[PDB]
């Protein structure tokens, strides 16, 4: 067995060679149709039962179509669903780059929309316009793209995060300078309803914001929105009515302030940021509660701000995080899913409108509103858990129409109970508490706890329900039946399922095996739509009509109505990978993919990359198209390299138990997951060169490829670690704390996690260790390499680095992928595949 | 989240 | 003839080859004798005649010590003079740190003393601590270590800049949060006399100084101090006096505010800079006078802040910086030299303290102090002068003593006439003006200007005297001589001279050929010192006494007296360069430095290395040991690299036509030159292998180093780029736009000469470019490195770069400079000299 | 100044 050397190109050819390979990957590169919605046409002559919305890119920007659903179908042929668009023609802030980068939005043009149901009104921002359309309501069905209509405003900045109020279509309520706004699109009417921040003042002395998630709550917890529109109005005798916002106000005056370099290099110049690393202060939060008092012809009478009777700290004892809120379906309580700092207790609390009085600093007029609110009105914690790994948040949580006074009806989700996340009916009692707030003391730990009257295991096995990034339930009321996602059949592989949430037991499989679904059921539980792939073929969208037997409404069974988007086909540079697997020592099976060299020589060894992701939250092998994303693997492997990839122990898809076992320990276990797999692999294939070892990843990526360096130089030729966390105190509090709990209470895990106070380990040869990180990152710091640096530079250890100045922790602008592309294939070519990479050493 | 975003 | 390649070293045997040969260079960096100053003993019976003191390092700390000079000398032996230390031994902050790289202080301890002749007060910081001791004086001479006295305070934050008034020993000032304090060292009485800046402010709202020199005056005019005492009181009836203090009130509010990363890497943090860049607003200046009245036993009575009677600009008009000021030596006038914005226009200013009132916010009162003040006092403009080039500012300036009531005698030295700086004698008459302030007009340009009587050259020719970096004159106004430092019998070496001002003619040279010298002349006008090195061997220091002929005063002879430090004697590694000079196709005749491989090898060829500069304000190429400083050029010479250096025409010590080609077209010539003495030597020896040549520089040479690879490819194989300017417009004013100009009159300059607009041209291939930057640079911002990645990373071009994230505009930290020379020499050895640096094209 | 400081 001799060493294969890869092909040895200039600079300007293997440009030409990435130029060329790119050419035909515009048309791959593009939004699948997403965010749907079936609304019902009614119409009895007419030939179709539904129309569909949804977001899709038709480099286009992203905008609203409709196709339509017919009432039959010729099942001879394939039916191909035009794409009619909904609005006409037209006429980034520093906010709306940066919910980019926190929302993970690769793509440009309208991100969602809402919509009201009972008039057909849609809600949706495009640019710095916020517009509105209608359709499908009492006004009937359009046939031809409406004209954007704009919300006109007074505002001098930016309004972020719209939302339609579901009581009063003609209202509406928005963001602006940190401020909770409302604007009625019929009247032109336009109301501020905090007055919290300055728009003009600094930073430093101006923490306060009301409405709005934080930068841990956006980039640690999904939750881009810190108000909710109370889903019902309250009549007033005088004829008009009581519009309800709750929010959230925020104050980050003791959160520490860094500094992230101003992506106008030119000024030289530096942005302020609140950022809770961890260990230290996450902001100050509270409830509040916005009363909008409105006449009957839609005029705005007068606003009350109102606060809680008691304080936050009080009323919810141990809560951290505001991890979800929302209202119950008639308006009746605000409901929250709250954490505590630890992220090892969740409770589901509702949160009466009652608990809230007037905002008055006149403390005689106070203390007669105080009292004035009985003692029975009370946080009702309707659900607790706890757990010696993490909480895990997802976006599960449907409540019932409230049929007993003193009992509420929900599903909610969790890992707690069998390690794995299953669906649970549970029934709560909302007794009057035992702490009495007239008596003067402070409420005992439990006196807000509700008894748990039934709680039913509607799924259970050693598999997951999937409740994160669009995955969720859809609950069928009249049938009695639940919609959802999960790894029931297999880890690899997503599907679409349903179960009786009454009397549960089979569990039907509606999707067809051999593919990865993301899927999407109609609100009235009769269609669905599944975005599917596998490893050979690129993503389709199709339509599915779900229907009964006629002997039995328990058992659903579906039937193709249509194609949504049609599949590009097999692209002929792309060969994909093969899934392998092996049974480690540590007792898992753990998932991997490889690819081939092509043209694969007998008799010869090829030089190995191992791309890594290896962190939580993420599972890299499925069987999903990787010809997307992933296009840059198969290009090395069309080169001469073997490409592997493992989902170490640690990574999601597996269970809560397989996902906490890098907990207090992250850099410790994941390169002896990817070593094992590894070596299963040389074993088995004698083509690998296990001499030639290459290692790459970016964030928890390229943290693990400078641990693969420092800790296995055995193993590892050259790592190329891609904006890495080089030390966690550096990194904020609802991640690090979560996994590596508070620094002081895990000393030693935060110092064998950090590889800048590690320097002195790694190899004193040079064209080993590549650093690369944007310069304007604000998740992973820069410091993290430029302290990294500092601490190679004191130990007399090399390196190589390159900046990308223009990039955050993401690369956005086509040059600096580009020429990241070209140097990491040249990198590779000049320090392991290549012949001169041979004599170098 | 230690999660990059480069879609290329 | 067939190429030498050199010795292909790991990492890890070039760290320990640079170690070892570092190991035998700690007491060659060492600081010599400076500060000299000569005291008589005045002691009939004593066999000194004067004791001599001076700043020294015995690694140990900068201090004061003294030695004897004997009234005889053994002549047949050598006299060594021992050093006594002055001092017993004691019991950084920003301000600190940021002068001394402001000053370019690389040691440690004592950096300067004032001394009080009459008295025999030292004043000195040492640290945080101000500290007097007491010697020479009435109280006489010690024979041991003297006790260092602490200047005790109630001020919070660190001194600065103490200076012990001339008027009256017993008094000190000092600058402390940018705001003059004087100091009673006997009474102990500390009183603030501005109150201009608050400490406890940000300085974004706080932007106002007294007594301080802004950060342009410091980097690029040498000025570090903004106060001057007067050096006389004024007695008072009472008993009583007046002390005074002329100082500079500086107001940076329309100042730009810069951002450099913070030192604290860990902070994520960075420091806010009033940075004025080129084309934009310097801090708005004046004149201002602390008059302190203090009683008959020394308490302070009052202190009135007084301002000019009429505004700087109305007085001054056209006038940018102050570049120096002082008093007249009896205290009769202020004086001051002030340039305008271009550079081209220099006045001294004859300044009267009746041109100051009190400040009077109240404007009946205010009124009354102007009337009062008469019409014939008024600004004297002594001397004005223009050029086409650029006025280098330096420290000679002689006022004799005032002989006439409206005459002022003086020497100043100019480049202005002849285009090489040249000693003039002057008198100026100073004429009542023909601006009248009660008329209520204000002053034309000219009515400030004083009639010319005399000026006659003391000395002249195709040379020029030093005025820069310790070089001045001494003036014996006994015997009417001048000595001085100059560049008359070559502009490799620097000599002692002295010469008559009244009538000028023949010029002495004082010290011998085959050594340049710096020099310090007694204030007694008996003796100097010359601190002397050449090629081949290290720094001496001696004593040399002067006098005359019996039959002529005029005619000046030396006689070696003592030495007070010995060489330290050549090192045997150590082989020094050959001084070379070819005639160019430009006129001139430019030097160069040659550094032969060692062990050369006939019949074979070596890697080049060109070491540059190339800027203003510097010469590399003269007759100096450049065995400390440039110990590594010897380095690259031992492994087998040929080293050339080149003073291309902009350098100094070759007159004003020679140092302006460059002006308005900084980068433009400077390469032409270095190519031209590369071939010039190529041509001559034939072991220059010109396919294998790299350059190398730090600041201006790593500009150039990047301009050489930008325009010539062809000739230069590797570029590595110190610190470089990338773009002119992020550089300051006072630099900038004297070399080339606003950046609206020189659009063309500005482009040409900023690589960073004109990525495009470097080169194609990898391994020619590598970048280097400290961190935290605050004068050549990490942001043209950071800006010069960004449009390399769009033009698709490829680079190396290494940062040094401990680092200014210097390397202070051992472990910095120990990796980027190891770097650098692995660099070399990879990309240019060694056998597979060879086959990797 | 454009003028480093390095003195090892
Ligand atoms: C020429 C070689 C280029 C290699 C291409 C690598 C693609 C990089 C993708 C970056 C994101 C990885 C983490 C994936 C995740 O966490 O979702
Ligand atoms: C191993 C190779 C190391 C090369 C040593 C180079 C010395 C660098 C000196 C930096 C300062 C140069 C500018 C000189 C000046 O302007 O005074
Ligand atoms: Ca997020
Ligand atoms: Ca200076």
């Amino acid at each position: 067995l001799e060493p294969f050397y890869v092909e040895r190109y200039s600079w300007s050819q293997l440009k030409k060679l990435l130029a060329d390979t790119r050419k035909y990957h515009g048309y791959m590169m593009a939004k699948a149709p997403h965010d749907f919605m079936f609304v019902k046409r009614n119409d009895p002559d007419g030939p179709h039962s539904d129309r569909i919305y949804y977001l899709a890119m038709s480099n286009r920007e992203n905008t609203l179509f409709y196709s339509e659903i017919p009432k039959t179908i010729n099942r001879a042929a394939v039916l191909m669903l035009s794409w009619k668009p909904l609005l006409d023609l037209f006429q980034y802030s520093r906010e709306e780059e940066l919910l980019r980068e926190r929302k993970r939005i690769g793509t440009v043009g309208i991100a969602s929309y809402d919509y009201h149901q009972g008039s057909g009104t849609f809600l949706f921002q495009a640019g710095s316009g916020i517009y509105h359309v209608k359709d499908g309501g009492p006004q009937g069905f359009t046939q031809q793209p409406l004209r954007p209509n704009l919300v006109e405003t007074s505002c001098p900045n930016i309004r972020m995060d719209p939302k339609l109020c579901p009581a009063d279509p003609d209202w509406i309520a928005f963001i602006h300078s940190n401020d909770i706004w409302i604007s009625n699109i019929v009247t032109r009417e336009e109301r501020r309803l905090t007055y919290v921040h300055n728009e003009l003042a600094n930073m430093e002395e101006d923490a306060r914001s009301a409405g709005v998630a934080t930068f841990v709550l956006q980039e640690e917890f999904d939750r881009y929105s810190g108000y909710w529109w109370c889903p019902k109005a309250e009549t007033t005798p005088s004829g008009g009515k009581i519009l309800r916002i709750l929010y959230e106000e925020n104050d980050e005056s003791e959160v520490e302030i860094i500094h992230v370099t101003s992506p106008m290099l030119e000024t030289r110049r530096a942005d302020s940021f609140r950022y809770p690393k961890t260990g230290t202060a996450n902001p100050k939060v509270t409830f509040k509660m916005s009363e909008i008092m409105i006449d009957a012809e839609g005029r705005i009478i007068d606003v009350i701000d109102k606060e809680l009777i008691q304080p936050f700290e009080i009323l919810f004892e141990g809560v951290e995080y505001i991890a979800r809120a929302g209202w119950t379906p008639e308006g009746k309580y605000a409901w929250s899913i709250l954490l505590d700092r630890s992220q090892t207790r969740l409770q589901i609390v509702l949160i009466s409108p009652e608990l809230f009085i007037p905002v008055e600093d006149d403390v005689m007029e106070r203390q007669r509103l105080i009292e004035s609110v009985p003692d029975s009105v009370t946080p009702l914690i309707i659900y607790e858990e706890t757990t010696d790994i993490w909480i895990n948040i997802h976006d599960i949580f449907h409540v019932f129409p409230q049929s007993h006074e003193e009992e509420i009806e929900f599903i909610f989700a969790s890992e707690c109970k069998t390690g794995f996340r299953h669906l649970y009916k549970i029934t709560s009692i909302l007794k009057e508490s035992k702490y009495k707030r007239s008596s003067g003391g402070l409420p005992a730990p439990s006196d807000f706890k509700c008894p748990i009257k039934e709680e039913i295991a509607i799924t259970s096995g050693e598999w997951e329900v999937l409740g994160r990034h669009g995955s969720n339930i859809q609950v069928d009321e009249v049938r009695r039946l639940v919609y959802f996602e999960g790894t029931k059949d297999s880890p690899l592989e997503h599907h679409l399922y349903v179960v009786s949430y009454v009397n549960p037991g089979e569990v039907t499989r509606l999707t067809d095996r051999g593919y990865s679904h993301s899927c999407c059921i109609s609100q009235h539980c009769d269609f669905f739509i599944s975005k599917y792939s596998n490893q050979k073929n690129p993503h389709c969208v199709s339509l599915y009509k779900l229907s009964s037997p006629e002997d039995d409404p328990t058992c659903k069974t579906k039937e193709f109505w249509a194609t949504i988007l049609d599949s590009a086909g097999p692209l002929p540079d792309y060969t994909p990978p093969e899934i392998f697997s092996f049974e480690s020592t540590t007792g898992f099976t753990l998932y991997g993919m490889l690819y081939k060299p092509h043209d694969l020589q007998p008799g010869k060894k090829y030089p190995t990359v191992l791309f890594i992701y290896g962190g939580p939250q993420v599972q890299l092998v499925n069987n999903r198209f990787k010809g997307v994303k992933y296009f840059r693997l198969n290009t090395l492997a069309s080169l001469g390299y073997v490409v592997v990839v493992i989902d170490n122990r640690g990574s999601c898809h597996r269970g809560l138990k397989f996902e906490g076992a890098f907990k207090y320990k992250m850099g410790q276990i994941e390169i002896d997951d990817q070593v094992e797999g590894l070596q299963y692999l040389a074993s088995r294939y004698d083509f690998i060169d296990l001499d030639r070892v290459g290692i790459h990843g970016w964030s928890y990526g390229g943290y693990l490829s400078l641990m693969a360096l420092m800790q296995r130089s055995d193993i590892f030729r050259v790592a190329i670690a891609g904006a890495p966390v080089t030390l966690w105190i550096f990194y904020d509090t609802g991640y690090t704390e979560r996994y590596m709990g508070h620094p002081d209470q895990n000393e030693q895990g935060y110092y064998l996690g950090s590889v800048a106070m590690q320097a002195e380990k790694f190899p004193s040869e040079p064209n080993r260790l590549l650093l690369l990180h944007g310069f304007l990152d604000e998740n992973v710091h820069f410091a993290h390499t430029s302290i990294l640096l500092s601490f190679l530079v004191r130990a007399g250890k090399p390196y190589d680095l390159q900046i990308y100045p223009q990039e955050r922790h993401s690369i956005r602008v086509p040059e600096s992928g580009e020429h990241y592309e070209l140097h990491l294939l040249h990198y590779l070519q000049e320090n392991l595949g290549s012949r001169i990479a041979a004599l170098k050493v | 989240s230690l999660r990059f975003l480069y879609e290329g």
